[PDB]
């Protein structure tokens, strides 16, 4: 086979129409079910895989008590199809307690990233063999995306932060090629905070929209250029801004080159992406914590900053029911590239205490150009009956 | 736990400080050691911490470049310096035990509070 | 960065007689929220954690409790040891872990 | 590889011979197994696939008890070899309270309804990715034929329908290409109430046989024209009807253009084919329940609506026990196109209160121009030992 | 792909060395495995297979309690990779309560029993789909080898057999091509009563060693010629026989032509065969019950009737564990076709009563050229600890 190109342009959509759900919370609670978090989905050129970081234990288990904790020597990546639930059959494709994973049209690339806070290493394995490593450059928890990196010619790139994430500093942009790292640049622009990107494929380049922990509640933008590694980073416009917490939309603003620093502190994964000067985004439903999950286009909102017009509203996740990370993902079709997205539904401690331990279910959107109705697509689980 | 600090100090303005904190032994593998001053009658302000196991450091925004917060495990001794001392920074500076012990790198810090504190040290910042 | 705020800023009490101090945050804390007691010339003592659960030596006379956005800090009988400026302080998820500018509760002439 | 054409002549067939069976409910009481019902067969090049609508948890499980609801967000199509039972390692492979699948030579659509009852959508997923998608056009259950689709070059076709369950709802058959829907022509002729259709190629057509909800209790016919997008309707002349409820084979009758109006209201899904002018048919051995299964030949039953001669009589499920759903599948010979059939083997509330749970076996019989003897083969699990 | 021939000589075979345990039984105590009997191996081009019928249930299920019966709706042929215990993962590929399969060189072909007693049906199943049927031709019990039927340039043929298995009346070769049954010949010459046969190429023709239930205890032999359908009958000439029960070895006699009439009612399913005029065999070590396994040479035992010369005897089950069937089957190897045998190990009922359930696990052994030990291979469950 030849390398992808994602060389088509991106498909009309008038929202996103239901493709899968994975019911593993609702499954756990009769079969061996793995525990989970910080789930993404990825495709080759045939068939959707969704991806886990695995807790290193089933969920009816002794070792499931406690996996609130983001990283320990026992997470691995966990690789199925999309809508094959984590049951014992599954494949650890590495260790990991951070990652990422791409096709490039020839094969499997996984970002793993494990070992102590102050000085991890992240391990580059293609085609099921390790090709490269690189150690912690800041010293402070290296990290990555959480969700697909993107290859275009066989490139593939991935963005990764440590220290506080600051800048040129703290974040790069690898540029990998069958899983030797060929290139490395340091982030530009006036992004300042930059974890978790949510990457797509936006010929000739890659784009990327990103998480800010410190200063916006606005989402930082990269775009990557492939051909001269150079980059640009930015915010997105939209006076509807996709971070959790954010202020209320009667009086939340934003800026396209700063943090709007609006409950700038903390975040969540999520995603946009531009159409024309629309953007189509999700978030969470409610404005501090992760309950329910929305996406709409906001009219010029990824031109123009004063844009509040909101349009084509859809509820994926009802406003009482937990949401978490949630990313895009692009999918080849026959004459378009078009976006899907990925919602986390994460199920126990800290916020429920019926059971010890926290995991996640998924459910999976893609981009239509046909017409769509209404729905919630929770995770469904009755923590009360599957109760310690 | 018992934490108790370096004697009281005047130093010029532009200069450094180096404040030091001795804690029980093995005290900063169960609790983030913290660094937190009060301006003689203005208010508490926390200044940063650094984690147990990992030692990793963190720092409140208007201190950053200003101040490194350091821990010697084998003399169970931890250091805050403050460097280009403002007349601003005269202040009763403490060590203090956070209960908080990991950061989750998406869910932040659980239970930064602080159950027990050194004695405090004076630093006053001024010229004569 | 979450603006904790107490009212009132001094409070004047007969010995013997209950005192109640309020605490305010800008946005919801949840139930990460401490108490401070500190006398003159010595380092604060941590009185409450998350609202309500009294910390270790803290008599029963101390009591703390709301959730979200507004607390209260309940002394049952004020005895001489009581009169202190109190600090309340967030420690909901995320830095900087902001203190009150305090509440001094004073002896009625 | 080519689109399936099915141009081959329909087989001679003598009677079934049996082919599969699941036993999915003796499994449950020792084994994973998810709960499921509307089953049905489908077929590619090589092999066939049991197909189910999972109701998002396995038997053994808290989540288990009232799985006799038709609609919830986590019912999911599920899909395995024929012959593999539902345990933990299934593919989901839609979002789906209701769908309709099927192979067009070189890949699978399937066809996926969810969401509200009063707004769902229709997910259109061909070669695992999701192409096009529709809203509820009359909005009251949007709802499709539960058994495979047809495709005859590459154009697959399914009846779908909306509005109400006992009054004028409003059918509609799609023409698909590649996942993408080309074309929908309303339903035409004389059927008045046409749900849950069976189909089969019937080249250079498409047949279907279908449920009356309404006023039959004969089965409605549609011809659906793949080259020219016309519809054509009626009903299955044979005086020996094949809906239940229906009257006693000594007092209906049928009519070839009308419903009969005898026990018109309510029915089951089914399936009956042409042999000249004779029609092979299955229906409920019990006339006013689902209990038992028999197939048989009514000779010129497909053309004479007073003819009542059957012969070539099987009984497929004794009838003391439990049957439910059935429908046809096409498999394609060395020479000739064969007609097979499953039968739903439903177990559980609301009939045995025994458990808390609804779900269904399957057991699967293809056509034969061979010879056969009799048996019986039921579900065949003993819910007096899996008790509650 | 073309068809298999196997126009190699046999491999010089010095005994047989171990290939393959299942140990089912012992995985049963902790997981959900099938239970099983009447077990078989066969091989395509690449992999042996190995093949049981299932009693539609797994072993700690409600519904292994009374599995003693070898005929009932639910029992189904499981076919997994040889050594690939049968999990609910396994697949059920016909229903069936006796079974054959082999491999044609371009695909499976199954032939799957199943109906009442007083009038069955056996299906023939190739490339996944039913081709021909054929019925119970004397009304008693159609039944076939339990063990893989041989294919020479496409024509399969099949040993089955109705009634009491007397001669031309009730038993039959079916010759198969591509699932079509294209001729049936009668039995011929002196077997008299002709059950289970182990089967194997002998290019150009098929040779069968069987079970006579009813005057031998010496067993009989079936030359099937594939170009002319002509078939001839007689019996191991060995003085040391192969069934059970039989008399001691120092009492024993046989006969080339007839059966011996020594313990002659009942048996169990074996194997023989030819190497020149010597005969390789496999028996229960204990004379009257399937207590331990053992297989020797007996030289001119093909051919001598008064010969009981054994040599080259392998323990493969120690006397006091358990067996059950045994069967041979054919292995294409660089240069020459090697024989392969597996053991049923038989488990609980009727003479276990520690347990509920009766089951089998097996294990297989292949000739070699070179060198071998000794050792014993028994089931090794302890049902005293797994205990009801
Ligand atoms: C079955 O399923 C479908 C698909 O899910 C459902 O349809 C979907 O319904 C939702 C409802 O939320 C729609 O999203 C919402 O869109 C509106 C904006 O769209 C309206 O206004 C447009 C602009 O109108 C102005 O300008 C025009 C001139 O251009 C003037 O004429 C007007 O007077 C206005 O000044 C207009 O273009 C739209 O028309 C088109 O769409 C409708 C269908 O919606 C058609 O009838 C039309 O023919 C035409 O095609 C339309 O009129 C937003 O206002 C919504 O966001 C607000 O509401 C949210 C809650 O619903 C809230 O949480 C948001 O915060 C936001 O609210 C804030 O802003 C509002 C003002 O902007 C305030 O009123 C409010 O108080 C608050 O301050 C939301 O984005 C989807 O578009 C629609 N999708 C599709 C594809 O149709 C359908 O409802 C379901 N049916 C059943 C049976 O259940
Ligand atoms: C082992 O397995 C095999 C395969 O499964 C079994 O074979 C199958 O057996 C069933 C038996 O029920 C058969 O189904 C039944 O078929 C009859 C119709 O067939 C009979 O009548 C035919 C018509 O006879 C008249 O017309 C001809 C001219 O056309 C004249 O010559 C006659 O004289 C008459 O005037 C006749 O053609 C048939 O003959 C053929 O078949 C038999 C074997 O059946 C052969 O011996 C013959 O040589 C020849 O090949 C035959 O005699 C249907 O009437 C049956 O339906 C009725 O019965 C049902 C219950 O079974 C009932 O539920 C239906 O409602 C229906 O009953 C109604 O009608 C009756 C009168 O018509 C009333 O009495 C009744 O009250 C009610 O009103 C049924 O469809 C299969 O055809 C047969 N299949 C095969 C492949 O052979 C075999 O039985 C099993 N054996 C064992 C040991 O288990
Ligand atoms: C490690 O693993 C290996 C491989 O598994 C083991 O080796 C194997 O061991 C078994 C032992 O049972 C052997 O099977 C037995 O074979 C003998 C026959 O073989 C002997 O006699 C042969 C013929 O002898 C006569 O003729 C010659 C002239 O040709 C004369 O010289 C003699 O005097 C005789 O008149 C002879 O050819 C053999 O020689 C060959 O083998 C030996 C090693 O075995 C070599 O030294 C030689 O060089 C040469 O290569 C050999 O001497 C059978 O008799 C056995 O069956 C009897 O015993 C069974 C119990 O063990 C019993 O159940 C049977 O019923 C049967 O007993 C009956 O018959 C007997 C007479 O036949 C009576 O005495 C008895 O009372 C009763 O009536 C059995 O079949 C394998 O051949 C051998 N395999 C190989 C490849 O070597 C090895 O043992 C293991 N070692 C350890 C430490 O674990
Ligand atoms: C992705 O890759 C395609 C293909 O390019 C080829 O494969 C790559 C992996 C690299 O090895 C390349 O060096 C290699 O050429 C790129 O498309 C191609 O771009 C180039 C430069 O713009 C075009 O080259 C020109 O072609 C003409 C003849 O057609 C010559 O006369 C010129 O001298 C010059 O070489 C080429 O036509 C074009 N091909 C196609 C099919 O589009 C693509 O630019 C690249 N994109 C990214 C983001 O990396
Ligand atoms: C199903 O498909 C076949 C073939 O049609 C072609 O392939 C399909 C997969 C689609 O991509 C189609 O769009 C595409 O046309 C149809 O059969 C064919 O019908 C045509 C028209 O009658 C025949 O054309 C004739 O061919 C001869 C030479 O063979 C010329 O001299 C004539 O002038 C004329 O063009 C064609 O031969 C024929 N092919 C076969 C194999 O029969 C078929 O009608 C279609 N059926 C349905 C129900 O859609
Ligand atoms: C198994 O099959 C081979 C080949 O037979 C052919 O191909 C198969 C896949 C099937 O489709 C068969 O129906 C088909 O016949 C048989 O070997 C062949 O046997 C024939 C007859 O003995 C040989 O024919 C002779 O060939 C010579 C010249 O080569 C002429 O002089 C003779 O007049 C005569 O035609 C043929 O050569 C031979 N081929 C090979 C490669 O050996 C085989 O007999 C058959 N075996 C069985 C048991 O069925
Ligand atoms: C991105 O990659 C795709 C392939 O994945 C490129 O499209 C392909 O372009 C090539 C060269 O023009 C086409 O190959 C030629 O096709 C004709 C017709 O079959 C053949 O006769 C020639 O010999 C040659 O093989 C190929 O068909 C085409 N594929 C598709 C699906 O369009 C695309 O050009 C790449 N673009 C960029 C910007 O990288
Ligand atoms: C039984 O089947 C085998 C194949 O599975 C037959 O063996 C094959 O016979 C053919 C025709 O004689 C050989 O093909 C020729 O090979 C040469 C060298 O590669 C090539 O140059 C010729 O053009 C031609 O293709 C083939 O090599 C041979 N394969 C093997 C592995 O031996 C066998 O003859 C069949 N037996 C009978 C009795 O028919
Ligand atoms: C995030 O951290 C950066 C990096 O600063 C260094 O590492 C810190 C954890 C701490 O040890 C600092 O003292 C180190 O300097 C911070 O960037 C620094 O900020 C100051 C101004 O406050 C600037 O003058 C320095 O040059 C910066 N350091 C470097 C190496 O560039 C940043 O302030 C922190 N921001 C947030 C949002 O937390
Ligand atoms: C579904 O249809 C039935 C059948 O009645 C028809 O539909 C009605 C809306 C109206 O057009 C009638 O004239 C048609 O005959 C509906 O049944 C009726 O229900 C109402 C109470 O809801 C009752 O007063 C009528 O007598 C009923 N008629 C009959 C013949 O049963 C039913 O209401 C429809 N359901 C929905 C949700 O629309
Ligand atoms: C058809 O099925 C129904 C329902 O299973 C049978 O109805 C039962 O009949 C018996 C008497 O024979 C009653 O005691 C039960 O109360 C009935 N059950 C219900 C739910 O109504 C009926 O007998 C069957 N009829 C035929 C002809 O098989
Ligand atoms: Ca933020
Ligand atoms: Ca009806
Ligand atoms: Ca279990
Ligand atoms: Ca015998």
């Amino acid at each position: 086979a030849e390398y992808r190109n994602w060389s088509k342009p991106q498909c009309g959509i008038t929202g996103f129409a239901p493709f899968s759900k994975d019911n593993s919370i609702r499954l756990s609670a009769g079969g061996d079910i793995w525990v989970t978090r910080e789930p993404y989905v990825s495709c080759d050129l045939d068939k959707c895989y969704q991806f886990a970081l695995g807790q290193g234990t089933t969920l009816n288990n002794v070792h499931s008590n406690n996996t609130v904790r983001d990283r320990t020597p026992y997470r691995t990546l966990l690789m199925n199809e999309l809508g094959v639930p984590f049951h014992l059959g599954t494949k650890q494709v590495c260790i990991a307690w951070s990652s990422s994973s791409c096709h490039d049209g020839k094969a499997w690339l996984h970002v793993c990233i494990t070992g102590d806070d102050k000085n991890a290493t992240a391990s580059f394995i293609y085609n099921g063999r390790l090709v490269d490593s690189v150690v912690s450059w800041s010293n402070d928890i290296l990290r990555t995306q959480e969700s697909e990196c993107v290859c275009i010619n066989g490139t593939c790139t991935v963005v990764m932060t440590d220290g506080n994430a600051t800048g040129k500093a703290d974040t790069k942009i690898l540029f990998i090629e069958e899983g030797k790292i060929v290139h490395t640049s340091k982030l530009s622009g006036s992004a300042q905070h930059v974890e978790e990107c949510s990457c797509y494929p936006r010929y000739p380049g890659v784009r990327c929209v990103c998480r800010d922990n410190w200063k916006g509640s606005n989402r930082p933008i990269i775009d990557i250029n492939i051909k001269d590694h150079s980059i640009v980073s930015s915010y997105v416009c939209s006076g509807l801004v996709g971070d959790t917490p954010r202020k209320s939309d009667s009086s939340s603003s934003s800026h396209c080159l700063n943090p709007n620093n609006e409950e700038g502190g903390h975040g969540v994964k999520g995603w946009a992406f531009d159409d024309g000067n629309d953007v189509w985004m999700g978030r969470t439903i409610n404005e501090t914590s992760r309950l329910g999950y929305e996406t709409f286009k906001v009219v010029e909102g990824w031109s123009n900053p004063k844009s509040k017009l909101q349009i084509n509203r859809q509820v994926i996740v009802d406003r009482g029911d937990r949401s978490g990370y949630s990313g895009i993902f692009s999918v080849e079709g026959k004459s378009c590239i078009n976006r899907c997205f990925y919602v986390e539904l994460i199920r126990g401690r800290k916020e429920e205490t019926e059971v010890l331990w926290t995991s996640n279910s998924i459910v999976v959107f893609c981009g239509t150009s046909g017409t769509y109705g209404t729905g919630s697509w929770p995770d469904g689980a009755d923590l009360n009956l599957m109760h310690t | 736990v018992q934490l108790v600090q370096s004697g009281a100090e005047v130093k010029r303005p532009g200069s450094s400080v180096r404040v030091s904190c001795k804690a029980s032994e093995g005290t900063f593998n169960k609790y983030t050691l913290t660094w937190v001053r009060q301006a003689p009658g203005q208010g508490l302000e926390w200044m940063g911490g650094i984690i147990p196991i990992s030692g990793i450091a963190n720092y409140a925004q208007k201190f950053q470049g200003r101040v490194a917060i350091t821990a010697d495990e084998s003399t169970t001794t931890a250091y805050m310096e403050l460097s280009s001392l403002r007349s601003e920074d005269s202040a009763v500076y403490y060590c203090a035990t956070a209960v908080s012990d990991y950061f989750n790198r998406d869910l932040g810090w659980e239970d930064y509070y602080f159950p027990f504190w050194g004695q405090g040290t004076l630093v006053t910042v001024a010229s004569a | 960065e979450i603006v904790m705020t107490q009212s009132p800023a001094t409070l004047s009490v007969s010995p013997g007689a209950r005192a109640t101090l309020f605490c305010r945050a800008s946005r919801s804390v949840s139930d990460n929220l401490a108490w401070y007691q500190q006398k003159p010339g010595q380092a604060p003592r941590l009185l409450i954690f998350g609202a309500s659960t009294r910390a270790t030596g803290v008599p029963a006379r101390f009591s703390g409790s709301g959730s979200g956005t507004q607390f209260t800090l309940t002394i049952s009988s004020l005895q001489s040891e009581d009169f202190a400026v109190y600090y309340c302080q967030h420690y909901n998820i995320w830095p900087p872990w902001t203190f009150g500018q305090g509440t001094k509760v004073e002896i009625k002439r």
